[PDB]
RNA sequence: GUUUAUUAAAAACACAGCACUGUGCAAACACGAAAGUGGACGUAUACGGUGUGACGCCUGCCCGGUGCCGGAAGGUUAAU
RNA sequence: GCUUGAGUCUCGUAGAGGGGGGUAGAAUUCCAGGUGUAGCGGUGAAAUGCGUAGAGAUCUGGAGGAAUACCGGUGGCGAAGGCGGCCCCCUGGACGAAGACUGACGCUCAGGUGCGAAAGCGUGGGGAGCAAACAGGAUUAGAUACCCUGGUAGUCCACGCCGUAAACGAUGUCGACUUGGAGGUUGUGCCCUUGAGGCGUGGCUUCCGGAGCUAACGCGUUAAGUCGACCGCCUGGGGAGUA
């Protein structure tokens, strides 16, 4: 979750967060409880993930 | 893997903040993750290893 | 153990009796009984003062010890038995030294179960101890309001009072009413909750239930004279009026608390 | 006046609105800037450039105790808190930490039902 | 008579009652005929996380082969002394020997 | 399921060796066993629905057997249910 | 069940049950120039007041008026 | 009588199978307090709402309830419904290896009995979040809706009831035979284990396909192919799964 840096640093650059938490996991907990769309979600998602 | 207490192992199979590691990512034949992640949750528990890195 | 009677003759349709197998089944301990004499609702004037009060079966009095002073001497509970003057069941119990006392029965306790007063008392349910030496966040009965004096908060059955802070001389506790109130913490209190919480699930059946528990008849406001209510009168079924006591003051929603003396130790009123 | 010289930027961006305060290590607030107070009401305070503005703001309001060093503190998803952190050593601090402290449950409460939009 | 893992954090400030304890402890597995196999005192460890704030803290492997009653026993002695934070007690996998 | 020392000591009391495990009397008597066992199980806990459907496998293949040693030898069966004080 | 002893026994009163409200104990409340007493040798699963009146299915909308509860900014406001 | 069906015993393996008890860490809400100050929240935009009685932000301490991120996987277990932190206790099944034992003890099953999501009902608790009803704000021609702000039953626990679902692989159960390929998961045997190998042999499972079947679509050794046993059900749409 931190960074810290030496006094070479210009930018940044934590891509640390398009790692783990930003983009996905916040987003998802915004909405609800289901148990059934994400069974579908993952049906698909694993059903797409295909040659 | 088997053990907890050695957090070294452990500690390798596990990211910067304090999340289990895929068998995507580090091989792991999935007995050995089933076992890893149950040792690291054993060892959270005794705070060897930490949940997160924002206690 | 709550039970339905089968409706034989109305009367019997709607009671449920509160039935207890575990109470004793004959006569109280006698030299901790005495003499509890009936008033009828009436002063040293004779007068009427609370209405509503006369009549019911013939009760003696029970010496319950309240105070818990005998510190540090084990007791084993003897037996439960019926109490009429009160909700809740009396313990009688028996200490290492030969000397029986009836305590309000707590929650759990039964037959053959030590209870041991004093500061340094198993904090486990029957024990009573100083309020500076109970954790907080534990259901406590029989509280003092002053050190010493004996025990006046959660008395009646199925009644606990939880502990909530101990800031310096006095502990917060929320009593049952939901109030916040401040008690030294020199004040001794008994752990656990009070036992006999299913006494508030009994119906009663009929009029002559209330009757023998010592209950005369309330002859609502409306239905008399104006001479005799602020409600009376008036050619069928006339309300008309703010609701009052027999005496004019308001009912329904009036407060009546006036201390000033005991404020300091509200923290918050009841809701 | 007190003469902190180090203090923690907090900025809390949100879908709707960014809002930095800067504190001491403390935790004891010594400003705050929302872009929802620096003019554009609305659509616009959810950009970031609005969450650059609240927090080239909140950089003023905070020269009574000249700080130099900050930590940065990021909560919450949102157009801000990347472009904050820019403003921020575009006002001479220097930039020592940036921790992001979005709360995530380890599944705990319900999140609410909604948007069918 | 099976076999258990038992570890226990102690508050640091009670350190020095350590050792006396785990003699207590022991004494109670022989109370029973049960058989401790190994026995390790990790000395006060740094704490991943703070609980009840209280960082470093003093921690003690037990590994003992015992029947269910005197470990039953033995967590209820953890559960009221104030002493001991967080204990764990485990499976068979049987008796151990070993360090890590 | 049972004890190892509990399944021994009932194939030496019911076959005509130890060994001879797989014999009607031996089988019922392991099915008995386990039965009472549970018995003291599900007297507690009496919610343990997948239990109980294990322990009705275990009546039910009692019952069976009960029912082919009774056709093909009825003294081995009075002597068996004399024994083990089942049918009531 | 009770009631107009002596023209009204009833659909009226009562009632179990329900609800609202007050009451933290030197309780509210009542009798009492006061002391005191009842409430109660009880303690909120208790006690007082008010309405409705077993049980079953239910109890909708209105807070502008009158009351009550709460708020404290401002206006007005006694003795001094 | 016999062992190739069925079952018992020995030794292990994997598992969110079940029931009871305990505990842990993040987060939401509430309460008390410190800093601090003019907004916060919300939306397509707004307003209702909260806020100078000091909100939001931020730090400390506490309470409480529910759910258990990452692992997590057309992964696993279960007859089905379903089951996801960690630990203990009680307990069910499956599978594998060699050997021993019983000896057809088997398969299906009308009535019968049991289990059976969710919502709902009864009694007693609990109640943080979420949220039917409800209220307000918008949107709109209208808006008893979608969107926003609140919000009660309910969701959670104990015991009892109900007895249903697109309870679905829209595919009854049991057994036998019939070309293949790529995986996953869990056992086991053999060989320089000369490593994250090579050769087999089981259990469960996913995708694609051959013959064959099929109205076609597709199914395709886990069949909707080729057969056998027993059960359940169908007979035009509506009326009506209603009276």
């Amino acid at each position: 979750i931190k960074v810290r840096e030496n006094e070479p640093f210009d930018v940044a650059l934590r891509r640390f967060k398009r790692s783990c938490e930003k983009a996905g996991v916040l987003a998802e907990v915004r909405r609800r409880e289901f148990y059934e769309k994400p069974t579908t979600e993952r049906k698909r998602a694993k059903a797409s993930a295909v040659k | 893997e088997i053990d907890y207490k050695d957090i070294a192992t452990l500690k390798n199979y596990i990211t910067e903040s304090g999340k289990i590691v895929p068998s995507r990512i580090t091989g792991t034949r999935a007995k050995y993750q089933r076992q890893l992640a149950r040792a690291i949750k054993r060892a959270r528990y005794l705070s060897l290893l930490p949940y997160t890195d924002r206690h | 153990a709550v039970v339905k009677c089968k409706p034989t003759s109305p009367g019997r349709r709607h009671v449920v009796k509160v039935v207890n197998p575990e109470l004793h089944k004959g006569k109280p301990f006698a030299p901790l009984l005495e003499k509890n004499s009936k008033s009828g609702g009436r002063n040293n004037n004779g007068r009427i003062t609370t209405r509503h009060i006369g009549g019911g079966h013939k009760q003696a009095y029970r010496i319950v010890d309240f105070k818990r002073n005998k510190d540090g001497i084990p007791a084993v509970v003897e037996r439960l038995e019926y109490d009429p003057n009160r909700s809740a069941n009396i313990a009688l119990v028996l200490y290492k030294d030969g000397e029986r006392r009836y305590i309000l029965a707590p929650k759990g306790l039964k037959a053959g179960d030590q209870i041991q007063s004093g500061v340094d008392a198993a904090i486990k349910p029957g024990n009573t101890l100083p309020m500076r030496n109970i954790p907080v966040g534990s259901t406590v009965h029989n509280v003092e309001m002053k050190p010493g004096k004996g025990g006046q908060l959660a008395r009646s059955a199925g009644t606990y009072v939880q502990i909530v802070a101990r800031d310096g001389a006095y502990v917060t506790l929320r009593l049952r009413s939901g109030e916040m109130r401040k008690v030294e913490a020199d004040c001794r209190a008994t752990l656990g909750e009070v036992g006999n919480a299913e006494h508030m699930l009994r119906v009663l059946g009929k009029a002559g239930a209330a009757r023998w528990r010592g209950v005369r008849p309330t002859v609502r406001g409306t239905a008399m004279n104006p001479v005799d209510h602020p409600h009376g009168g008036g050619e069928g079924r006339n309300f008309g009026k703010h609701p009052v006591t027999p005496w004019g003051v308001q009912t329904k929603g009036k407060k009546t608390r006036s201390n000033k003396r005991t404020d300091k130790f509200i923290v918050r009123r009841r809701s | 006046r007190k003469q902190v010289s180090d203090g923690v930027a907090h900025i809390h961006a949100s879908f709707n609105n960014t809002i930095v305060t800067i504190t001491d290590r403390q935790g004891n607030a010594l400003g705050w800037a929302t872009a929802g107070g620096s003019g554009f009401r609305g659509s616009r305070k959810s950009t970031p450039f609005a969450a650059q503005v609240a927090a080239e703001r909140c950089a003023d309001a905070v020269k009574e105790y000249g700080i130099k060093n900050l930590e940065v503190m990021v909560k919450g998803p949102g157009p801000g808190r990347e472009s904050t952190i820019r403003a921020l050593n575009a006002a001479g601090f220097r930039i020592t930490n940036i921790t992001d402290v979005t709360p995530i449950p380890h599944n705990g409460c319900r999140p609410p039902k909604k948007r069918r939009v | 008579m099976r076999h258990y893992e038992i570890v226990f954090m102690v508050h640091p400030d009670q350190s020095e009652q350590v050792p006396g304890m785990i003699e207590r402890y022991t004494a109670a597995i022989t109370g029973a005929e049960g058989k401790i196999h190994r026995l390790e005192d990790w000395g006060r460890r740094q704490l991943a996380y703070p609980i009840n704030k209280l960082h470093k803290a003093h921690y003690v492997l037990m590994n003992v082969e015992a029947p269910q009653e005197v470990i039953d026993e033995l967590e209820t002695t953890f559960r009221f002394n104030d002493a001991v934070i967080r204990s764990m007690v485990m499976r068979t996998k049987h008796a151990v020997t070993e360090a890590s | 399921s049972l004890s190892t020392e509990a399944t021994a000591k009932i194939v030496s009391e019911f076959g005509r060796d130890a060994n001879d495990t797989g014999s009607t009397e031996v089988q019922v008597a392991l099915l008995t066993a386990q039965i009472n066992h549970l018995q003291g199980h599900f007297a507690e806990h009496k919610k343990d629905h997948h239990s109980r459907r294990g322990l009705l496998r275990m009546v039910s293949q009692r019952r069976k057997l009960l029912d082919y040693l009774k056709r093909k030898d009825v003294a081995r069966y009075t002597q068996l249910i004399e024994r083990l004080g089942l049918r009531r």
